[PDB]
């Protein structure tokens, strides 16, 4: 007797217009499909956009659709935000699908659909034998590339000059580059948030250090999506890595119903999905699909009983939650991201990634590197 | 206060005449605004008459 | 642990002021401060007075204060206590030791003698006599708290006739430190408890309760261990 | 009145079998002027949101003023976010943070800077930094941004990412070369294991110069480290010798209450001063603003804590203000918080210890720097 509608929760970030975008289009797809295999049920999304005021307004909101009766929460989070809304959603035994950037010490109740960035930024700077080169990197996502990246120094004699840009404007930038081409400086390493890369590009074209002989590698997971035209031209080396692909017949099918959207109705739809999106995409599959599994193991999902306050004097987890965190983590579904799989601590495991380099034609597709054959080149 | 009750009152005469409930709608901070303070039900009135804006 | 040596033990004259040597050996009295105890034959000890570790000002016994004046030097560890008019019953075993507060190990008494010139609690069974090897267990009820700021307030002594008292359980969170006894306090301990096992010849000593809780520190009855052949 | 009889403090502490419980408690049986300070003590987990925030929510429901407590890195962000929010002062002996508001007071005093001043004295220009990782991550991005200005060569090691063979080849690295130099970062309670995995398989002697960046340098067991050639440089802030700590710790000596807990003795931390200092500024702070005649009682009950609408009570700006304009003489030394809500205007003296024994080479603070003497 499992229910015909299925209550979860949606928790978005400022400039989430497109990734909302995308659940929504995800939820219409389930919804509103002609196998009734596809949706023996329906699901319904508590959302609320709260334009962050940090744990406070997380908690707000975490308690808002915890009162509604939701089974699974996806939510994103921030740097000030990640471990109020993991202990929250541990402590109630509520599920939480997160597309954001991967972490290590939650390891209960959440599934993150991130891949991790530093298995293929060492196997790069590996075969490409890189020894002396500078880091320019941000804490908006933790600490783990810079960490990994210290350590793989340490036990490899490398010289990395690391910078944090966090404070850094245009000005402070164009004295930064300068003072690095100085010293003879020409190989880095980019690892922070897109609007920051674009500006560390755009000013590092303003001084002119796109031409050939210096090399850049991108830490960021869509390699497509970043406005590269005067790096073909200067002849610069630009190495990135795209978690995507676009000539995959899943995301070809996805992307025709994409140009046939509204802009009006479908807000963000202008432009091709990012790796968020379709993160956001992959993660509401993964949400049906462990329904449907639930419904498959005769559990009778319901929260009639601990809809209630999230601060009572005794903690009153959901007792169903830890089978729905067992079938979330025994999932294996192909996706727009590929292979989406998990271990036990809840991390993306057995994923592909495209390593592209940069031509005078546009983006090459050089090599791919997987979880467990490495870097592979072509 | 703390109900899905809609009333009518009188300015003029200062009576009681209406006092009917919003079918499916939530109270007490339940589907409130952005901004919260128990805007749960926002009525409203347009050249077409008296509508009444909440969630169900 | 500190060293304490306490010597000269003898008869004065009528009214004659005496003097006892306490020399702290190994350690200072500014780590810990010297407390003086005088302990009649066959009765409790008293307090005789307590001294402050960096030699600022000075207590006295709570019976007679102004009788009794004791002088003690932490950087010489030296302390000395005089009287006036010394009676017959005025002639007791009085006894140095260091604080028991700030270590387990640091409280050692002195070895203490005798010259020829509160805290109420009882301690069962009065005769006690048990082979070697075996378990003992003593029961010391209090008409005070068990326990004084959350914490257990009592300890144990196991003095000797003619012998340096020692302190085998403190708090009931603390044994002896050095020579670990096999008996400490434990549990909620509504009475004083301490299961000694396995028993020896040299664990044979009378154990005496004395309780913190209620001021000040004195010695009570306590029960005699022996060892049964 | 000028204010109330009794005013309700909040404690958030992690355990209840502490040095800090013990200096609490013992700063509140101190005080003897007429505005009394009623303690509210929960032990909480301290590495928990949920439990902490339920705590917090409790406790501003039961009425307090302000809440002294201890935070870690998963909930610095939240305890901020909420008193930013609620106007509620957080009095606290942790780690600082950069991320913070100015209703967070941090006892303890920053010390990313003068680890840099004292590396530059020495002329280091390669050295090993093992550092914690659930210390805050600040000090090591200064240390490698001020590597990155000056060309310096760090090689950063983390303490649980670190094995004991990890170990082994990077001290046969560092014994590849003549000069060894070693800038641990790390808490007194973890220090001491890792001093003892130094001093037990691995070796020094004749070279191995030691910077340790802690706030208590008589708080560790030297002896291992003590009969060889090794030279440990470190920061004391209190040193018990000065008339003012002399006393407190006679008075805390010579107690006619017992203390709590087991012991308040055997090498005693420097969390317990920033505890005892705390609870002064809190007190000197509660008794200026009744000298003020500045209503500080609450008229009417608070509420709950995710009221979203949440408006600030008005006597929450006047206690951060009370608060912060505080400027005392403690067990750390001068106590004053600047506009941020951080200790400033602080020294700290600089200790070496080469195989001789303790000697004072000069002092740091935040206007001229370290003043060798
Ligand atoms: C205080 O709260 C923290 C949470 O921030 C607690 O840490 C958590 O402890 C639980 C076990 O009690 C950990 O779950 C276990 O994790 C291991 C992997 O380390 C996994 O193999 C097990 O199957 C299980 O899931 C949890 O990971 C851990 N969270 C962390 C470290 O972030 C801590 O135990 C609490 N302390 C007390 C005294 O309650
Ligand atoms: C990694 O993913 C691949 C799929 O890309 C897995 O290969 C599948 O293995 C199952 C058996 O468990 C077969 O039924 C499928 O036909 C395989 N798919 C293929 C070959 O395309 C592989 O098992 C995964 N590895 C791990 C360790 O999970
Ligand atoms: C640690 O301290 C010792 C003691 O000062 C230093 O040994 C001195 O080294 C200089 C130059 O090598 C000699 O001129 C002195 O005679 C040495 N003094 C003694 C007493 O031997 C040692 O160099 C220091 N270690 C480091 C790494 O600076
Ligand atoms: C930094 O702290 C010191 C130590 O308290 C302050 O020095 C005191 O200043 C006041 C007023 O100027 C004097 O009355 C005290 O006698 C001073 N004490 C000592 C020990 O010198 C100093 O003023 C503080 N600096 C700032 C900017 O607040
Ligand atoms: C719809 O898809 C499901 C899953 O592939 C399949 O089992 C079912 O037969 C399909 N129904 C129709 C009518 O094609
Ligand atoms: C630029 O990239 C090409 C292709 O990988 C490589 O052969 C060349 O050595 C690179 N040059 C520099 C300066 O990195
Ligand atoms: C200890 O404090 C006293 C205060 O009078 C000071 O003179 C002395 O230099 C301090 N010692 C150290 C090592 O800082």
């Amino acid at each position: 007797a499992f229910p015909s509608s299925v209550q979860i929760g949606g928790l978005f970030i400022r400039n989430t217009d497109q990734e909302y975008t995308a659940f929504r289009l995800a939820i219409f797809l389930h919804n509103t499909s002609p196998n009734a295999s596809e949706a023996p049920f329906n699901l319904v999304p508590h959302v609320d956009n709260i334009e962050t005021a940090n744990s406070f307004a997380v908690t707000n909101a975490f308690c808002s659709q915890y009162s509604r009766g939701v089974f699974a929460i996806f939510g994103l989070y921030d740097k000030r935000s990640v471990h109020t809304l993991t202990s929250f959603c541990s402590a109630l035994h509520i599920s939480l699908i997160t597309p954001s950037f991967p972490t290590e010490g939650e390891s209960q109740f959440v599934l993150q659909l991130r891949p991790s960035l530093r298995g293929a930024l060492l196997s790069l700077l590996d075969h490409y034998e890189w020894n002396c080169f500078v880091f320019l990197y941000d804490t908006d996502r933790g600490y783990s590339i810079l960490q990994a990246i210290m350590e793989k120094a340490g036990q490899n004699g490398w010289h990395v000059s690391a910078i944090c840009v966090e404070n850094f404007n245009d000005v402070s930038y164009r004295q930064l580059l300068e003072e690095l081409d100085r010293r003879q400086e020409k190989k880095f390493v980019i690892d922070c948030e897109i609007e920051r890369l674009q500006n560390i590009l755009e000013q590092i074209v303003s001084v002119g250090k796109h031409v050939k002989g210096y090399h850049y590698i991108i830490a960021n997971l869509g390699f497509k999506d970043i406005s590269l035209e005067r790096f073909i031209h200067g002849g610069a080396n630009v190495t990135g890595f795209q978690l995507v692909d676009f000539n995959t017949p899943m995301v070809t099918k996805l992307m025709d119903r994409w140009k046939k959207l509204d802009q009006r109705e479908y807000p963000g739809s202008e432009t091709p999905p990012k790796y968020t999106s379709a993160l956001t995409y992959d993660g509401v599959l993964v949400m049906a699909e462990t329904f449907r599994s639930l419904r498959r193991q005769k559990i009778d999902i319901s929260r009639r009983g601990n809809a209630g306050d999230c601060l009572a004097n005794p903690a009153a987890p959901w007792g169903q939650g830890i089978d729905m965190e067992r079938t979330l983590k025994q999932v294996r579904i192909q996706g727009l991201t590929g292979n989406v799989q998990f271990d036990h601590y809840g991390r993306r495991v057995n994923y592909t990634m495209d390593v592209f380099e940069l031509k005078s034609t546009g983006p090459r597709k050089v090599g791919y590197w997987n979880d467990m054959d490495k870097l592979v080149l072509i | 206060f703390q109900s899905h009750i809609i009333i009518r009152f009188d300015l003029k005469t200062e009576t009681i005449l209406k006092t009917r409930s919003l079918d499916y709608a939530g109270y007490n901070n339940m589907y409130h605004y952005a901004w919260g303070g128990h805007s749960d039900i926002d009525l409203m009135v347009d050249e077409n008459g008296l509508w009444a804006v909440y969630a169900t | 642990e500190v060293k304490l040596l306490e010597s000269g033990g003898g008869l004065v004259q009528p009214g004659g002021s005496l003097k006892l040597s306490c020399a702290a050996s190994g350690f200072d009295f500014s780590e810990y401060w010297m407390s003086w105890v005088r302990q009649a034959p066959g009765k409790g000890l008293e307090w005789i007075g307590e001294i402050n570790p960096d030699s600022s000002s000075i207590d006295y016994t709570p019976s007679l204060k102004d009788k009794i004046i004791i002088s003690r030097d932490n950087a010489k560890k030296t302390l000395y206590l005089q009287l006036s008019k010394v009676r017959s019953e005025d002639t007791a075993l009085y006894y140095c030791a260091r604080p028991r507060g700030n270590y387990v190990v640091m409280d050692y008494w002195g070895q203490g003698t005798s010259v020829t010139v509160n805290i109420v609690l009882t301690q069962s069974p009065a005769s006690l006599a048990v082979s070697l090897g075996q378990r003992a267990t003593i029961s010391c009820r209090a008409s005070e708290s068990v326990d004084s700021y959350g914490s257990s307030f009592v300890h144990w002594y196991q003095q000797k006739p003619g012998q340096p008292p020692k302190l085998l359980i403190f708090l009931a969170s603390k044994l002896e430190s050095g020579v670990p006894a096999r008996f400490s306090g434990s549990g909620s301990r509504t009475d004083f408890t301490l299961t000694i096992d396995p028993v020896e010849a040299d664990d044979a000593a009378t154990y005496y309760c004395q309780q913190t809780n209620e001021d000040p520190y004195t010695f009570g009855g306590g029960t005699k261990l022996e060892i049964k052949r | 009145a000028n204010f109330p009889n009794n005013i309700q403090i909040g404690g958030l502490f992690p355990n209840q079998q502490s040095q800090e419980h013990a200096a609490f408690r013992f700063a509140l049986s101190q005080l003897t002027e007429p505005p009394k300070l009623l303690p509210q003590i929960d032990i909480v987990n301290i590495s928990d949101s949920f439990e902490m925030t339920y705590r917090f929510c409790s406790q501003f429901s039961k009425g307090v003023y302000a809440i002294f407590g201890f935070y870690e890195r998963r909930t610095v962000n939240m305890l901020t976010s909420f008193c930013g929010a609620l106007h509620v002062c957080f009095i606290t002996p942790s780690f600082p943070v950069d991320t913070s508001n100015q209703f967070v007071l941090q006892l303890r005093p920053e010390l990313q800077e003068a680890l840099i001043s004292i590396i530059d004295h020495y002329k280091w220009q390669t050295f090993v930094y093992i550092y914690d990782a659930d210390r805050g991550l600040s000090v090591l991005q200064r240390v490698l941004d001020t590597a990155a200005e000056k060309n310096w060569q760090v090689t950063a090691v983390n303490i649980l990412t670190t094995t004991e063979e990890g170990y082994r080849m990077l001290f046969q690295d560092l014994e590849k070369k003549k000069e060894r130099l070693v800038v641990v970062d790390c808490e007194s309670e973890r220090l001491n294991a890792i001093l003892g995995q130094i001093v037990k398989l691995e070796k020094n002697g004749i070279g191995y110069h030691y910077i340790l960046a802690n706030l208590g340098f008589m708080d560790i067991d030297l002896n291992k480290f003590k009969e060889s050639g090794a030279n440990v440089t470190g920061f004391q802030l209190v040193n018990y010798t000065d008339t003012i700590p002399a006393r407190i710790m006679q008075q805390w000596r010579t107690s006619d209450s017992r203390d709590h807990t087991r012991v308040d003795w055997k090498r005693p931390k420097y969390t317990s001063a920033l505890t005892y200092d705390g609870v002064k500024v809190m007190a000197e702070a509660f008794q200026s603003l009744r000298r003020q005649r500045i209503d500080i009682s609450r008229r009417g009950n608070a509420g709950d804590c995710l009221a979203n609408p949440a408006v600030p009570w008005g006597q929450g700006i006047d206690i951060q203000r009370a608060l912060q304009q505080v400027r005392f003489e403690g067990l750390t030394g001068n106590v004053q918080f600047n506009e941020k809500g951080r200790r400033t205007n602080y020294t700290l003296h600089v200790i070496e210890m080469k195989h001789d024994g303790i000697r004072k080479i000069g002092y740091w603070n935040e206007d001229d720097k370290f003043v060798p003497a």
